[PDB]
């Protein structure tokens, strides 16, 4: 369950910058499918270590 | 009110998402100064067929913006803003330092001059392990293995409640550790389970094969080594890597882990005693590191 | 109590510190990206003998981080401190977007995938004043106009006195002239009175004199404009100058400025109603701006 | 007067920044020194228009 919540907050981000780039800076639909290719490639794929351990050191504190 | 259990936990993912956005950045920057082929089995950023060079160094900067501007969308109303944001820069920029630690580590310090060219040095008196410590300390532990922690505790508003200079030995020792782990399997774990192919021996880095070659072998190993690091070439970079083979590096790995792990075990149970919760989840990420294969 | 005084006096030069290294971290690495040769009389960063171009990409970052380290420091007990950090970071971010379309502007945005190569475009359709106008908003106007402007403003604690409509109207113009100047400077300026050799025409960038030669040019004009754009030869080069001069570039630059000049008058009375003593001071950079030599 | 107080808070934060790099980054004065060239060559040497401004429109307000 640690990693399902973490795409699915991967995905508002994502939503949420991609669409404030076409509302608020006038950017293209090619530059934004560019933006997101990018931002799949850069910021996936790896392991995560570091995103989950603030999960995880969140779930155990808030006894 | 399991809210408050909702807003912690988004919070801790909108952090999660801050460092790994952070570990981009650093990463398609790392690629370009490293000269890098390769990164988590597909090509590295900079070297994707229409993707070019200055158009990376450019994205590598987006991704770095995109940890604030998320930060500051999710958590606008946040008392805890600013102090996050603080410390998070912080740790970015000591990280940043501790690039520039390994980015020059190949030139005598005392000739580091802007106006005045210079070769890779040719003694390597730079090669210490008090040197290593100092490069990997700043590159790698900060945002590895303090950052993750200290964002946990902040969103959870626990911060005060854990002992810190303990956490921080604790964040060195893992994160050294960390990048102990990553220079050896640069040069003997092969690309295809690593995602990645090595360049340190290419680069000349101060890895801490380097320097632990250095500080054991003898006159005529070191000659042979001086002939052959630093170079592209295949051959001299299969003797160099025989080298460390033939002089027991992995002798001396299984060595310090061991003094490692049990110099961890002793800090998590000084930790565990006013902080059992905080505790268990410092030996998770211990957990996810010793013996990593990755 | 001239301590006021002194305090906002201080601020002022920090926040104004905190924008020239802004300033500095994006020449260095515009640099690496543009492919310059010399910036203000002497060499870029990046072909400073001693300097590597990897330890340039960092030193760059380096000065980004200061920024932040400096506000850090000296408004560390202050009540702007958060308001100043997030339009900085924004501002920061939108430059950084607007150098996106800079560093884009020659490739057919269509085709614009990373997994597929792909040259100069041969068509120029998007050489467009509306791009340009775009290109120049969020990659100058921003940081160069409006954001010491708002600076000011904060460190003052005077930022809702003024018409933030008018402002950032007038901060668009301003800074969109003051692009459109750069460009032309950069083609027709020579190099030892500007600090700096012309990498546009080489680059195949969007300027100013591209996008307004090609909408008035004839065919036999743009034909020649495009078999001679965006090459390293110095023939090459030397057509397209003179395309440009052919084409009475310089009229359609003075009846722009002229425009420029009015509405900025006009503006500076609008903010001179309720806000006397912002509207001198945005007078004052008026006049470093319009019609400077540099 | 303006130019004189900008640069002299100039030498105030790149004294702040390479002691604070000396004294908390264990730096070795070859770096420092790197790191002060650097600096000002990268700081220094233009007309300091945005800089100033900031300053110009906190002169002419705080009255
Ligand atoms: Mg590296
Ligand atoms: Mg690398
Ligand atoms: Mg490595
Ligand atoms: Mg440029
Ligand atoms: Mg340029
Ligand atoms: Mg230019």
């Amino acid at each position: 369950m640690p990693m399902q919540m973490f795409m699915q907050v991967y995905d508002e981000i994502q939503m949420f910058l991609l669409e404030e780039l076409e509302l608020k800076f006038d950017m293209d639909p090619n530059r934004v499918r560019y933006l997101r290719k990018m931002m799949d490639t850069t910021c996936l794929g790896g392991k995560y270590n570091r995103g989950l351990t603030v999960i995880d050191v969140a779930e155990s504190l808030l006894s | 009110d399991g809210a408050r259990r909702k807003r912690v936990l988004h919070d801790a993912c909108v952090c999660g998402w801050m460092i790994e956005f952070l570990q981009a950045h650093y990463l398609v920057e790392d690629d370009i100064m490293d000269n890098s082929v390769t990164r988590r089995g597909k090509p590295c950023w900079y070297r994707h067929p229409d993707v070019t060079v200055q158009c990376a160094i450019n994205d590598g900067l987006l991704l770095k913006s995109w940890t604030h501007m998320m930060a500051m969308h999710f958590f606008a109303d946040r008392p805890f803003l600013q102090d996050l944001l603080c410390r998070f820069n912080r740790v970015d920029y000591t990280t940043a330092v501790g690039q520039l630690y390994d980015v020059t580590s190949m030139f005598d310090s005392n000739k580091l001059d802007p106006d005045v060219s210079q070769p890779t040095t040719t003694d390597f008196a730079e090669f210490t392990l008090s040197n290593y410590k100092r490069i990997v300390k700043y590159k790698t532990a900060y945002y590895t293995y303090l950052l993750p922690l200290v964002m946990g505790l902040i969103v959870s508003e626990a911060l005060p409640t854990v002992d810190m200079g303990v956490t921080e030995e604790l964040a060195m020792l893992m994160g050294e550790y960390f990048q102990v782990q990553d220079d050896v399997m640069d040069c003997f774990t092969p690309p295809e389970r690593l995602g990645k192919v090595g360049t340190d021996i290419q680069d000349a880095k101060c890895s801490w094969l380097a320097v632990t070659f250095l500080a054991k072998a003898s006159s005529a190993q070191v000659a042979e080594f001086k002939a052959n690091y630093g170079s592209g070439d295949s051959e001299k970079v299969a003797t160099v890597r025989r080298l460390y083979e033939e002089a027991d590096l992995q002798g001396d790995y299984v060595a310090y882990e061991a003094a490692v792990a049990e110099q961890v075990k002793e800090l998590i149970e000084k930790l565990r005693l006013c902080s059992p919760g905080f505790a268990a989840s410092v030996e998770t990420l211990w957990g996810k590191t010793y013996k990593r294969q990755k």
